[PDB]
């Protein structure tokens, strides 16, 4: 038997070195394992991060380090940069009974970035969409960090809950956090309050995008 | 540069076969072992399937062991994973992956292939435009789509810059929601070509919207 | 065929130091190298097995790390036991070629030979062949050029040099230049010398004799 | 426990036919893949053979430089490998170790390395005979610290035993390596550091012995007038 725990997730700073160390457990393991870290950004295909112990594939930044020490390995990072935003898994096989097993893996957060207003986009109802009789509000959240912002919709200056939908905040490519947020309203009711609103919380702040029935 | 490519996917309903094939090019496919691993939404990642370079050596995960054949054709270049009683809960991203000569590490892994199984039928986007109302943003709501994933491809695939797609939304009543917005000039509003186009795989559904200032 | 080089040659340290030596190849073999370790006259053992791991029979002290073309082994605290040769050995495809070799030494205070010069023997003077000695004692580092010198005219060509290992006791080495001429090249001689060049002497130290003294 | 004895070897003539044989214990002959690997006096390692278990396609492969003189074999149910040599040259002489290449997990064609050596066997190629060494004087005539000297000139094969003082003196005793003359012989060289005082003192004996001519030279070292 064999099988692998990794931490829940570890944080460091952008110039810094941090160690995450996959533990293995078995009973009586006298058998040969092969040992892999694996990195992983937000959906995207994983790539090989070290082999063996210490084994660099080619093409992969020199920052990246491993070791053993008895039975729990541990992949070292140093010049930690915001580029090394991913999640990394340990997967260990065994040649007798030729499997490979995977960890939990580990998010590797960092600290050092700045925190910025998210731009909040507000979309009237379509026209298309007004012909097909149910009203979708679109908010959209760009450019946040660090990500969770929530978001308030209110008709006619009153709180509104029925029909709101938020997206979990996603990684944007370009080292920023973004979000969904669709409000459902029956045609009739989009020519109901004179002015919807959306209202974002980022950090502390408060964005309020507004838009009224009077589109015309 | 040596490709690891992976075709078969959609929508299953439980109990159906999905023949997967990844084919592979750059690398002599016949002396190395390849594996599959399958990443559920959300949740890490883990092993299901081991085919050696001479086959007749098929190693399958605890899950699945009566369920996936794994067959590898050298002559075709390629290899195929059949799956067969697939639950509900084997919703996920399958990665094609090589085994190096000197095994133990995934050298080169697929881009992926999404496999949903639900009971719900493939449901064509339903796409709007959200009009504009220096830079203005303006884009399109595509509604009612499941499953995953669909492409929105701004001005016939030429736009690349300004594009910012927003992720995909998990319906309450069972349904998807995606919205890509395009950052325009205010000037240029009103000379850019602005045409959506929408390609929803699981339907096969290819729509080309128009979207105009209002 | 893979071409493999080892660098650097010759290692100096004192326990304690950090060793690196890189083994480089010239095709990628990424993961298949194999660092061995040779006690002088001993068999060899395998210490590196992958280009990083470690066998049962092996001191932690041992690291190893490699990237496709460049293989390295880190030894942290030198202890005494591990002053001996290196060899690595590539396994992506046959053959299993085995690398140049490095040598690790001690490092002491650099101390400059003593030459001495033994003239032909008499017993050997009737035998035919003359044997001209020159031994150079308590030498640091090892790089020595020994040249012989006829009428004051360098010679080369018909010279056997015997190096001695480190010294266990002194930690120094001895140097043996033997010079092998015909009774006639014996006799045709005026005054035999040896030049010794190294770093310790000052200036080319000069040991003559001269050929009937 | 895991054991490789090499056996065979000895002295040889160029041209001729010569055959190693490797005896293993403890570890199954079968499924381990063997090698043969060479050592140069005084050069580096060279790996010369390669034979892998007979469920792995059986295939027995060498390195260029020897491939077309050498055929490695080996024997089941006896637990020996055999390495034979054809038409040996000059330059071939050397230690000859046996080893066991470790497969990459219990099992697999792809091997890491080679874990368990044998002691390794000698083999010279040479024309030469026994010829017992001559044993010659270097006396010290400088003048402090003197060197007196032996020089054993003409000794095959290798090795021989220096003396000083009937094995007293093992202080200040420097052994040259063996050097291989053009000629076909050994020449080596004893050197012994004395007291100016202690050089017209004592008496310096040397004592040269060769096992293979079983030759027992007892040099006097005196200062040469």
């Amino acid at each position: 038997d064999i099988a692998l725990t990794q931490p829940a997730s570890v944080s460091g700073s952008p110039g810094q070195s941090i160690t995450i160390s996959c533990t293995g457990t078995s009973s009586d393991i006298g058998a040969y394992t092969y040992g892999s870290w694996y990195q992983q950004h937000p959906g995207k295909a994983p790539k090989l991060m070290i082999y063996g112990v210490n084994n660099r594939p080619s093409g992969v930044s020199n920052r990246f380090s491993g070791s053993k020490s008895g039975n729990t390995a541990s992949l070292t990072i140093s010049g930690l940069q915001a580029e090394d935003e991913a999640d990394y898994y340990c997967a260990s096989f065994d040649f007798s009974v030729s499997g490979v097993v995977f960890g939990g893996g580990t998010k590797l957060t960092v600290l050092g970035q700045p925190k910025a207003a998210p731009s909040v986009t507000l979309f009237p109802p379509s026209s298309e969409e007004l012909q097909a009789n149910k009203a979708t509000l679109v908010c959209l959240i760009s450019d946040f960090y660090p990500g969770a912002v929530t978001v308030a919709w209110k008709a006619d200056s009153s709180p509104v809950k029925a029909g709101v939908e938020t997206t979990t905040p996603s990684k944007q490519s370009n080292n920023k956090y973004a979000a969904s947020s669709y409000l459902s309203l029956t045609p009739e009711q989009w020519k109901s309050h004179r002015s919807y609103s959306c209202q974002v919380t980022h950090e502390g702040s408060t964005v309020e995008k507004t838009v009224a029935p009077t589109e015309c | 540069q040596v490709q690891l490519v992976e075709s078969g996917g959609g929508l299953v309903q439980p109990g159906g076969s999905l023949r997967l094939s990844c084919a592979a090019s750059g690398f002599t496919f016949s002396s190395y072992a390849m594996n599959w691993v399958r990443q559920a939404p959300g949740k890490g990642l883990e092993w299901v399937s081991l085919i050696s370079g001479s086959g007749s050596s098929t190693y399958y995960a605890d899950s699945v062991k009566g369920r996936f054949t794994i067959s590898r054709d050298n002559s075709k270049n390629t290899l195929y994973l059949q799956m067969n009683s697939l639950r509900a809960e084997d919703t996920a991203v399958y990665y094609c992956a090589r085994f190096h000569t000197h095994g133990g590490y995934f050298d080169i892994w697929g881009q992926g292939t999404l496999v949903t199984v639900s009971s719900a039928s493939t449901k064509g986007p339903s796409v709007f435009p959200l009009a504009p109302s220096g830079t203005a943003a303006l884009g399109c709501l595509v509604k009612d789509y499941f499953p995953e994933p669909v492409t929105v491809s701004w001005n016939s695939g030429a736009l690349t810059s300004g594009v910012h797609t927003f992720p995909a939304v998990l319906q309450s009543s069972g349904l998807y929601s995606l919205s890509s917005v395009v950052t325009v000039p205010s000037s240029s509003l009103g000379t850019q070509t602005y045409i959506c186009n929408v390609n929803h795989k699981p339907s096969n559904t290819k729509v080309d919207k128009k979207v105009e200032p209002k | 065929d893979i071409q493999m080089t080892q660098s650097p040659s010759s290692l100096s340290a004192s326990v304690g130091d950090r060793v690196t030596i890189t083994c480089r190849t010239s095709q990628d073999v990424r993961g298949a190298l194999a660092w061995y370790q040779q006690k002088p006259g001993k068999a060899p053992k395998l210490l590196i097995f992958d280009a990083s791991s470690l066998e049962t029979g092996v001191p932690s002290r041992f690291s190893g790390s490699g990237s496709g073309t460049v293989f390295t082994l880190t030894i942290s605290s030198l202890q005494p036991e591990d002053f001996a040769a290196y060899y690595c050995q590539q396994f992506l495809d046959f053959p299993f070629t085995f690398g140049q070799g490095t040598r690790l030494e001690i490092k002491r205070t650099v101390a400059a030979p003593s030459v001495f010069i033994f003239p032909p023997s008499d017993e050997q003077l009737k035998s035919g062949t003359a044997s001209v000695v020159c031994l150079l004692n308590n030498f640091y580092p090892r790089e020595a050029k020994v040249q012989w010198k006829v009428d004051n005219a360098l010679q080369s060509g018909n010279s056997q040099e015997s190096v001695t290992e480190q010294d266990s006791k002194d930690s120094t080495y001895s140097l043996s230049s033997t010079l092998t001429l015909s009774k006639a090249d014996y006799e045709k001689h005026k005054v035999y010398a040896c030049e010794v060049t190294h770093q310790g002497l000052s200036s080319p130290v000069t040991k003559s004799f001269n050929r009937g003294e």
